[PDB]
């Protein structure tokens, strides 16, 4: 909600975005719309720093996890002080 | 580095190098103006960049022409 | 005469009151 | 536009006079038969025959004694711009048309990537002359409609 | 909300200092304010406009007040060619003694500033004659400013704010603006020209006290009613005229002479009265086109629909463009800027050739300071027009209501537009630079004839079509047979042809090979500048690298390092890179105008015509040579009047060089630098007692670009503006 | 490879100074004849670059200051600049060959590389140490007595060739009488006998404006030990 992270239906369940979140935002939930039978999910968008590496590892036509930068909070700005 | 090699060039022409009279009086290349004109930023523009770029700028038509071109070419 | 008063007022006082006025307004919280 | 012919312009015959005098100034300091004296003399003759050709081929000179080019197309002056210009356009297509043939030629291979960083020399030799007749060949492509494509652009 | 800014909650809860910076830049963007509605959007703009008129009137009341309280206006009139116009007085308590002496000039008693805005001549021409006219001139404008401030407040209360349908009335507005705003005002300015101005230039002092007795023409207000208007052009000002008195003063009020006033080197007064009278009619008649309430006149919606070409080459043509324009503010603004951007360049081009104010063609510095001023304004405004084109495609465009019309097609072959712009820029770049290096080299080796001098003959043919006889092409208006010549031999040609062949004015200067090469350099700027802006506009909605760019807005930092890196992808950044090419382009224009004129004014026209074909000629003979007097504004021997311009000159270099710091060094480095600093401050004794309220962070990525460009532009204007004024005013010739 | 290119770079500089320079003329009036060691072909007018550097020659006036380096080593011949150019070129082939040999034919192992005690041990004594001492040699027998002729003022063509001093020991006597006793004072710690050509003067030489070659001769010897 600080930043908005959205995952579409193109996702093929490869678990490459989840493994690449450096602050544990995304996670994997069951589906039935792929051969792998699992689609990603973003239930902890607060801590989302905005580091687009989460979607530099989604290998689809355009993309299946997308990140929109909104307002910035004290943790979405990664302030240590 | 650039200011160092600027500092060296002006200090030596103004205080060290230059011809010497047969009588013994010495006249340096720029007339010993470093000690007064180098303290103002505009001084480094008038008497160093503007006044010591004369030779490069009007170096067209003689053997120093290749420097006149490179001067522009490096800009 | 008149410049010697109006130049400082717009150069020194009017800036100071301006900066101190905004600083409170910017840094408010309600 | 008032540009007098260079063979007439006294200013043109002034520049020719100074540059000769300037060179002859630099010459009366070496030996009358050393290597510098010959190289100086060589450039002196090159200069005089340079000015003569500029006052012969109909170049028009202004008030600067310098040639001016009339690119308006007045065909009294065709060898200044138009004739060299057509000479370029012939060459430029030759480079253009040959390169196009090659890319098409190697297009139908397993990976056209390899045949462009490592150019096929023999294939580029049987294509290098096809640029002699590019105006004829291309103009037929345009009529036949194979010089361009219509809406199939990326991928294939 | 809950704190500054009141108009954006998302920014308010930002704890860092980012809020303060971003609470200032997004103040005026009324769409992105929270809780905005289409009624508020207009009503704020309408109130804001009245705020901008208040500034304009208050600004102009400042000039009149100082020029008439600390200026030379009454004395300057007595001899316009030997009394420096005075702008205002200087009271700076850091001044030492030799500066106080140096800046005392213009026949004042203390330090002053010489006015280069050319107000003194403009107010001379339009009839002002003492100080006292100026004081009431100050008060009146001050009152008009007060009136405007009332209006901006008034139209925000209920029962005084217009509804939506009032603003969206595109027809009734175009009638009034065309007929009332442009129209009557031009008619009334004609009234002032022939009731005050023209009588002033003939020794008659007419004012509000007595302007009822005096007659503009001794038989006035008759000859017009009868139909024999052929009397108001009867007996004009003689050739031997002194601008402020009655010698040779004719009595004609409306004429058609076209030449110059011989003494003051300006356009005749009686022409300018006629011209504002002529175009006072065109707009009035052009004002009754569109239908408002009375059942006659076109409907602009209908005209757009009807123009649909058969054959389909323009698709559905202009169908539906009415709503798209009439509902998108960013569209209307774009058009306004484009039109305003052009005429400002037009104003710059015409003023210096046809001086419209008395004794302004011999104040050389005023000419340069004006022509250079308006081109830079025009350079900025023209960039805005495309910038708000991009915002249109993002926020307000609708891909359904514009189905296949002329607007959607410009998004359909965007590849064809972009590439050819790239071609024309490349072709101009290679050869304009190409021929230039060749010209440079050929002179380095001591052979000047081996240059490539291309005679700019087409522009010389055109100059021959307007009557200039230097090139002797013998065409229309330069040949006696031509019916076009015969059609004007008895109306304006004798004056116009006498001005065009005079070699003192700047009317149609002789051009040579130098002027050919520079013009392409100018032409290169316009295409390349256009290419960036046009590439920005058409790819705003999306492109292959990111086909949903529309979902992020006009300005966003980047899209991350993936897919190969996406730095500088927002349509904002297209505007960003554009400004650099605008400043460079306008650099190449004003450079050209100044040097060509600065050689002319000295009567040394050969110097430009030879040095201006090789680059070292521009660097040696224009930059290096003409800055000799400027840099000596203050040296270890003394100071001069020119010291202030010498100081500003370096001050220009300093801000400009600070610009690089924000463009090159990007954010991530500085952010790590702050964190160490924000640790040191948290551990220093006696200094851990003071705590930041708003956490310190480095500027954002877009902010640095904007900040970095602000320095670059400011330093680039101040640097040139100092050199332009000092070098010219140093010689006053 | 990097070592080989430098040798090839050196070879050109010595070659160019021999075939295309007014070096021998420069040895006559070094005060007022510019050093020139590059001459351009006259194609497109670029022969204007051939400046009047004087000395009956033309060409690009150099500034890398090789000429003062070739005089401080007592070269005084175009022939000697030529032979070193060949010698420099040969080593380039040696180094370049050496590079090939030690990667494709016989490449060293790791244990060879990591033994950094011997590494330092050789470089200090072998390269740095014996490098100076050998050079302090060439200054004593060649650069010193020859340059002492040119500074004394003689045409370069008549200076007896450097192998004459090293053969005819009496010639070194006519300048430096300490060379009569031979190298025995060095072995009897009467080192104050070589005070003619090993000194501690300091300052600069008034004749030529440079250091005193006696000090330089001593300096490398002191460094060598
Ligand atoms: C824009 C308005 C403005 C005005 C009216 C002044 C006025 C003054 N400045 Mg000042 N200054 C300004 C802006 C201004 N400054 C800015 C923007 C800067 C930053 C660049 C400075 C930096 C500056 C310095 C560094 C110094 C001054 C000083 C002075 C004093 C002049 C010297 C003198 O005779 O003092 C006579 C009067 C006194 C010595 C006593 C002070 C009387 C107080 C103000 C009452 C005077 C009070 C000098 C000064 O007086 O400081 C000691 C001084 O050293 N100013
Ligand atoms: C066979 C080679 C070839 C051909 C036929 C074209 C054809 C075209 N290019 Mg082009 N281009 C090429 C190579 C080529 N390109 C290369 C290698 C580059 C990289 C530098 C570019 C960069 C480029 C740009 C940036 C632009 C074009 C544009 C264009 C179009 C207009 C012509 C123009 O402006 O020329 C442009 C000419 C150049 C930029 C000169 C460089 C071309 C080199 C010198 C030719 C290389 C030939 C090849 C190496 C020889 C192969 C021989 C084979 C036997 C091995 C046209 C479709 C323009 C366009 O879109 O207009 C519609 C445009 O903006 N091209
Ligand atoms: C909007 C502009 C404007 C306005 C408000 C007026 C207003 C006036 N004019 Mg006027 N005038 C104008 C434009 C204008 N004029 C122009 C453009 C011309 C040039 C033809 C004239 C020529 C003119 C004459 C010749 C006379 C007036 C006169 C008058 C006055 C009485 C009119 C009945 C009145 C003050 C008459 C008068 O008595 O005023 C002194 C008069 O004799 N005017
Ligand atoms: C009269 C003409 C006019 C009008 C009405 C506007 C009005 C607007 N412009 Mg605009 N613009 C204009 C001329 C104009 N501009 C010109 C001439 C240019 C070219 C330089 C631009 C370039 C431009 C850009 C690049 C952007 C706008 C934006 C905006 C909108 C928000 C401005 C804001 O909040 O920033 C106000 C800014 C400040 C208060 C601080 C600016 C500090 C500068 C350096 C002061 C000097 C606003 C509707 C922005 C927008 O819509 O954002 C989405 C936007 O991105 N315009
Ligand atoms: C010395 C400064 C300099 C130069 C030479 C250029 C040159 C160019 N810029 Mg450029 N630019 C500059 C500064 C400069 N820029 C700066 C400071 C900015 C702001 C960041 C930009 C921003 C910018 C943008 C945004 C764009 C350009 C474009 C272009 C090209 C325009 C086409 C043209 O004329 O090519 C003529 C060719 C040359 C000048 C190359 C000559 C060098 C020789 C011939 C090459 C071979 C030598 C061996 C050209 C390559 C535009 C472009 O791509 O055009 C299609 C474009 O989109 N530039
Ligand atoms: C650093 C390497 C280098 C460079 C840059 C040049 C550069 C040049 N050489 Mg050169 N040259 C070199 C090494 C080099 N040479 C070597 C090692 C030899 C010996 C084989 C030569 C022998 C040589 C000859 C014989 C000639 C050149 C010539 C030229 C020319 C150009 C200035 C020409 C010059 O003639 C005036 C020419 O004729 N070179
Ligand atoms: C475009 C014309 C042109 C051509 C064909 C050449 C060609 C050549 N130059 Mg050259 N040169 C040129 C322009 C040109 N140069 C320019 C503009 C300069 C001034 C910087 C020089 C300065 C220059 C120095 C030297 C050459 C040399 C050479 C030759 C060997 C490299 C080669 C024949 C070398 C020889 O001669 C050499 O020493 N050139
Ligand atoms: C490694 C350097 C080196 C080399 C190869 C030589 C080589 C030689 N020296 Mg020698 N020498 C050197 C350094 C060197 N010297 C130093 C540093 C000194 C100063 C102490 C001397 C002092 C010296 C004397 C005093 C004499 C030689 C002589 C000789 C020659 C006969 C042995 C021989 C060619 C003898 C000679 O004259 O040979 C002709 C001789 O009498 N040398
Ligand atoms: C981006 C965009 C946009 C914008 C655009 C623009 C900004 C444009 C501009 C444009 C321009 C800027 C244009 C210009 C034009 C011009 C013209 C069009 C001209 C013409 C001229 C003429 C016509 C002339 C004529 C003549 C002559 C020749 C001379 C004599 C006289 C006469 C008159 C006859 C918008 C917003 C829409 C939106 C969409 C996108
Ligand atoms: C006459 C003249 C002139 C004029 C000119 C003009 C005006 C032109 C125009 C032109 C144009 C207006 C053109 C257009 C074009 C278009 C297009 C469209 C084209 C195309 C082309 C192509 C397509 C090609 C291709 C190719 C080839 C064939 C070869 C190479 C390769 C390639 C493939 C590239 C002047 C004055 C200068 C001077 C005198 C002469
Ligand atoms: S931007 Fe970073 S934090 Fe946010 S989801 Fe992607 S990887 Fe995770
Ligand atoms: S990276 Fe993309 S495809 Fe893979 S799991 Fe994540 S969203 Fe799905």
């Amino acid at each position: 909600m600080s930043h908005s992270v959205k995952i579409y239906d193109t996702c093929i369940g490869c678990t490459q975005c989840v493994r690449a979140c450096p602050t544990d935002v995304l996670e994997m939930i069951p589906w039935d719309g792929c051969k792998a039978k699992q689609i990603a999910s973003a239930p902890r968008t607060e801590d989302c720093v905005g580091c687009k590496r989460c979607e530099s590892a989604c290998p689809t036509d355009f993309l299946s996890v997308r990140v929109y930068l909104g307002p910035e909070t004290t943790r979405s700005m990664a302030l240590s002080y | 580095i650039s200011v160092v090699i600027f500092h060296f060039s002006w200090k030596m022409q103004s205080d060290v190098w230059g011809t010497i009279s047969d009588q013994g009086v010495v006249t340096h290349i720029t007339g010993g103006n470093f000690a007064q004109s180098s303290i103002t930023i505009n001084g480094w523009l008038r008497d160093f960049l503007w006044a010591q770029a004369s030779q490069v700028i009007q170096s067209y038509g003689s053997s120093l022409s290749a420097y006149g071109l490179f001067f522009l070419g490096a800009h | 005469n008149l410049p010697s008063i109006f130049v400082p007022l717009v150069g020194l006082v009017f800036p100071a009151i301006a900066m101190t006025s905004l600083f409170l307004y910017v840094q408010k919280k309600k | 536009a008032g540009l007098t012919p260079c063979k007439e312009s006294k200013a043109f015959a002034k520049r020719e006079k100074q540059s000769v005098k300037k060179l002859n100034s630099s010459l009366k300091k070496y030996a009358p038969d050393s290597a510098p004296a010959l190289a100086i003399q060589a450039t002196i003759d090159k200069t005089k025959r340079r000015f003569e050709n500029y006052g012969k081929f109909g170049l028009l000179c202004g008030s600067d004694g310098l040639p001016h080019l009339i690119v308006s197309g007045d065909q009294r002056h065709w060898g200044e711009f138009i004739t060299p210009g057509v000479l370029f356009l012939y060459i430029a297509g030759w480079i253009g048309w040959v390169g196009r043939s090659y890319l098409i030629a190697v297009s139908g291979e397993k990976k056209p990537a390899m045949r462009e960083i490592i150019i096929d020399v023999e294939l580029a030799a049987r294509i290098i002359p096809r640029g002699f007749i590019w105006p004829v060949a291309a103009y037929r492509e345009l009529i036949n409609g194979d010089l361009v494509v219509d809406d199939a652009d990326i991928g294939y | 909300e809950l704190r500054f800014p009141r108009f954006s909650q998302g920014l308010a809860q930002d704890p860092t200092t980012r809020r303060i910076w971003f609470g200032i830049a997004t103040a005026h963007d009324f769409e992105s304010h929270d809780d905005i509605t289409e009624e508020r959007l207009y009503q704020n703009i309408f109130a804001s406009h009245f705020g901008q008129l208040a500034i304009i009137f208050l600004w102009t009341s400042g000039n009149l007040f100082h020029v008439a309280w600390q200026g030379n206006f009454e004395s300057w009139i007595q001899d316009p060619l030997h009394v420096r116009p005075i702008a205002h007085a200087i009271w700076d308590p850091h001044f030492g003694q030799p500066a106080v002496e140096a800046f005392t000039r213009g026949g004042a008693a203390g330090p002053v500033n010489i006015a280069y805005s050319g107000v003194y001549q403009w107010w001379y021409t339009i009839g002002l004659r003492t100080n006292e006219d100026l004081y009431t001139g100050a008060l009146f404008l001050l009152f008009l400013s007060t009136l405007s401030l009332i209006a901006s407040w008034l139209h925000l209360q209920p029962k005084w704010k217009p509804s939506l349908s009032w603003f969206k009335n595109a027809e009734s507005r175009l009638n009034h603006h065309l007929s009332g705003l442009f129209g009557v005002s031009s008619l009334a300015w004609t009234g002032h020209l022939v009731h005050v101005a023209i009588p002033a230039s003939r020794g008659e002092y007419v004012r509000w006290n007595n302007f009822l007795d005096v007659l503009p023409y001794p038989q006035g207000l008759g000859p017009l009613l009868t139909g024999q208007w052929n009397l108001y052009a009867q007996n004009p000002d003689s050739s031997n005229h002194l601008f402020g008195t009655a010698q040779g003063a004719g009595t004609a009020i409306l004429t058609l002479l076209g030449g110059f006033h011989p003494q003051t080197q300006s356009l005749w007064l009686t022409d300018m009265a006629h011209h504002h009278l002529a175009i006072a009619f065109i707009f009035l008649i052009a004002g009754h086109m569109y239908r408002t309430n009375f059942g006659i006149g076109h409907s602009i919606k209908d005209l757009l629909e009807a123009h649909t070409p058969p054959g389909g080459r323009l698709g559905r043509g202009h169908k539906g463009l009415y709503d798209t324009i009439n509902n998108s503010i960013h569209f209307q603004l774009g058009l306004a800027l484009a039109s305003l951007g052009v005429i400002t360049s037009l104003v710059a081009q015409h003023m210096y050739s046809l001086p419209p104010y008395a004794f302004i063609a011999q104040d050389f510095t005023t000419q340069a300071a004006l022509y250079t001023h308006h081109q830079y304004i025009a350079g900025f405004i023209m960039t805005g027009a495309f910038a708000h084109g991009a915002i249109f495609f993002i926020r307000d465009y609708n891909p359904e209501q514009n189905e296949d019309n002329v607007l959607a097609r410009m998004l359909d072959h965007k590849e064809a537009i972009i590439s050819h712009l790239s071609w024309a820029s490349l072709f101009l770049g290679f050869h304009t630079l190409g021929l230039y290096v060749h010209n440079d080299v050929m002179l380095a080796f001591g052979t000047p004839e081996k240059q490539i001098l291309i005679e700019p003959i087409f522009a010389q043919w055109i100059q021959s079509a307007h009557g200039k006889t230097t090139y002797g092409f013998d065409i229309l208006l330069s040949s006696t047979n031509g019916p076009a010549f015969n059609a004007g031999r008895s109306l304006w040609l004798p004056g116009w042809l006498n001005a065009v062949n005079e070699n003192s004015n700047s009317l149609f200067l002789t051009i040579g090979p130098g002027d050919f090469l520079v013009h392409h350099a100018i032409a290169l700027g316009l295409h390349t500048t256009t290419l960036i802006l046009v590439k920005g506009a058409l790819d705003a909605r999306g492109s292959k690298l990111m086909p949903d760019k529309k979902d992020f807005g006009y300005s966003f930092p980047c899209d991350g390092p993936g897919r190969g890196g996406t730095c500088d992808i927002s349509a904002w950044d297209a505007f960003y890179l554009a400004v650099f090419w605008m400043l460079n382009t306008i650099g190449w224009v004003t450079f050209y105008w100044h040097w060509k004129h600065i050689t002319l004014w000295q009567g040394n026209v050969s110097q430009f015509n030879e040095s201006s074909t090789y680059l070292m000629g521009w660097l040696r003979d224009y930059l290096w040579l003409n800055s000799s007097q400027l840099i000596n504004g203050y040296n270890p021997f003394g100071m001069n009047s020119l010291s202030v311009w010498a100081w500003m000159f370096l001050f220009g270099h300093l801000v400009w060089a600070t610009g690089f710091m924000f463009l090159i060094s990007w954010r991530g480095y500085w952010q790590e630098l702050i964190e160490t600093l924000a640790w040191a401050h948290e551990r220093t004794p006696l200094a851990n007692l003071i705590r930041w309220r708003d956490k310190p962070v480095a500027l954002s990525i877009v902010q640095a670009r904007l900040v970095g460009l602000a320095h670059f532009s400011v330093g680039y204007i101040f640097t040139y503006a100092a050199f332009l004024i000092a070098s010219t005013s140093g010689k006053f010739g | 490879g990097q070592l080989s290119i430098i040798f090839l770079w050196l070879s050109g500089m010595y070659f160019h100074g021999a075939r295309f320079s007014n070096y021998e003329a420069w040895l006559s009036d070094p005060t007022h004849i510019g050093p020139s060691a590059q001459v351009v072909w006259p194609i497109v007018g670029q022969e204007i670059l051939n400046g009047d550097v004087g000395g009956g020659f033309r060409g690009i006036q150099i500034t890398s200051g090789f000429f003062q380096l070739w005089r401080a080593s007592g070269i005084t011949s175009e022939l000697q600049l030529y032979c070193t150019a060949i010698g420099a070129l040969v080593f380039a082939a040696l180094m370049l060959f050496a590079g090939w040999f030690h990667y494709h034919k016989a490449a060293p192992k790791l244990a060879w590389f990591q033994d950094v005690e011997s590494m330092l041990n050789h470089h200090l004594a072998g390269l740095l140490g014996l490098g100076s001492l050998s050079w302090a040699g060439h200054q004593i027998h060649v650069s010193l007595p020859i340059n002492q002729f040119l500074d004394a003022g003689v045409d370069p063509k008549e200076i007896p060739l450097p192998h004459e001093f090293i053969l005819n020991r009496d010639l070194l006597a006519q300048l430096y009488p300490s060379f009569a006793e031979g190298a025995t004072p060095f072995f009897t710690l009467n080192w104050s006998k070589y005070a003619e050509f090993l000194t501690f003067r300091g300052g600069l030489d008034p004749v030529t404006g440079g250091l005193w070659l006696t000090d330089i001769a001593h300096h490398h010897l002191a460094i060598a030990i």
